[PDB]
């Protein structure tokens, strides 16, 4: 159940970010914004609640709050699991107001399903307010997600944050003495110089996709974690994006076949994009949360708070030892 | 013998193979820009 709404949560909001910025590289975590948003729906009732569910995806003829609360707390548990072969970890944390008293069944709930930790926080102290929340999200993305808060207004009430990292050495990993400039082309007349990492005479997952003009690879890391990497042919990035989904997901990984191939060429790359979701929140049905219709009375016991902004940050590094990746996601809340 | 060259814009979506977790999407249009 989790799964499939996490997927299709996942490519709705890369076609919005695609068409907010169509020019732009995109880098995100799916599963940092979906688990931020189910934390911030254990505090939410009727309207409010109902919106952030099924904007993220979950058919609620079919499921309830609590198995969804209960599915992203084994989530949570398994990706937090010990791993001598990949590094992965992801946390939650809300930042709230010193003089504020919050409900014992939200802080007991936060704990245990979402495993978040309160932190007192002197938000009419900004510049503090704001070094507090991002040095957690340094801390727990090691340095690579550094300004997750740009301004925190003054009478914020509450910060929720999640933050993941992931780091992970290829299972063919790529040798950098291969590692040569050449051509990256923005366009079919424009290029860029960047370092070609190469790999020689490799068994990978293949699929030449004929319906969609793409090309369909899996590269592998060491432990649970693989890569889909998909090239579309020139002029049919649109094309392609335009057919991303679960079903299509599906049959990409259903149509892979082991392949010998002569030369492997992919850049060594690092990007990074920030982004400010309240639009595309907005567009998948969670509006109460913004409003003065606000319902977020499970978090305090009054209808007295309201979401002002939703933020993500995410980096991509890509190397010849394999991969290093980190986002956060952050709700701002302040008095309705 | 076949070549695969990632020398223009393509999709990289990084996957959990049980958990099925999307953990992250990327679209490199350009590993340059700032």
């Amino acid at each position: 159940g989790l799964a499939s709404a996490n997927v299709d949560f996942a490519f709705s909001l890369y076609k919005q970010l695609v068409l907010k910025a169509p020019d732009k590289n995109v880098i995100f975590s799916p599963v940092s914004i979906s688990t931020a948003l189910a934390f911030l729906s254990l505090g939410a009732h009727n309207t409010t609640l109902t919106e952030i569910l099924k904007g993220l995806k979950f058919n609620l003829t079919e499921t309830s709050e609590a198995e969804i609360h209960q599915s992203f707390q084994h989530l949570l548990r398994t990706l937090n699991q010990s791993s001598d072969e990949l590094q992965l970890s992801m946390g939650n944390a809300m930042f709230v107001k010193e003089q504020l008293s919050l409900l014992d069944r939200f802080t007991e709930d936060a704990k245990r399903l979402y495993g978040s930790e309160a932190f007192a926080t002197d938000f009419q102290d900004s510049a503090a307010a704001k070094k507090l929340i991002n040095d957690y999200v340094k801390n727990g993305t090691r340095g690579k997600i550094t300004d997750l808060i740009k301004d925190l207004d003054s009478q914020t009430m509450m910060v929720l944050v999640n933050y993941i990292f992931f780091k992970a050495k290829w299972e063919m990993p790529f040798d950098p003495q291969d590692t040569h400039q050449s051509r990256f082309y923005l366009s079919k007349k424009k290029w860029v110089m960047v370092p070609m990492m190469s790999l020689h005479h490799l068994t990978i997952p293949y699929f030449r996709d004929e319906e969609l003009s793409c090309t369909v690879v899996q590269l592998n890391y060491t432990g649970n974690a693989s890569v889909f990497f998909i090239l579309p042919d020139q002029d049919k990035m649109e094309e392609v994006e335009a057919m991303l989904s679960r079903e299509t997901l599906a049959r990409w990984g259903d149509s892979l076949e082991f392949r010998e191939i002569g030369e492997l060429y992919l850049p060594k790359f690092s990007i990074s994009r920030d982004y400010n979701l309240n639009d595309i929140l907005l567009q998948l049905g969670i509006e109460e949360a913004f409003t003065s219709k606000a319902d977020l009375s499970g978090i305090t016991g009054a209808r007295n708070l309201a979401v002002s902004q939703v933020v993500h940050k995410a980096v991509l590094d890509v190397f010849e030892e394999g991969t290093e990746a980190s986002a956060a996601t952050a709700v701002k809340i302040t008095l309705l | 013998r076949t070549i695969v060259r990632f020398n223009r814009p393509f999709l990289m979506i990084i996957v959990d193979h049980f958990t099925w977790s999307i953990f992250f999407m990327s679209k490199v249009t350009n590993p340059k820009q700032a």
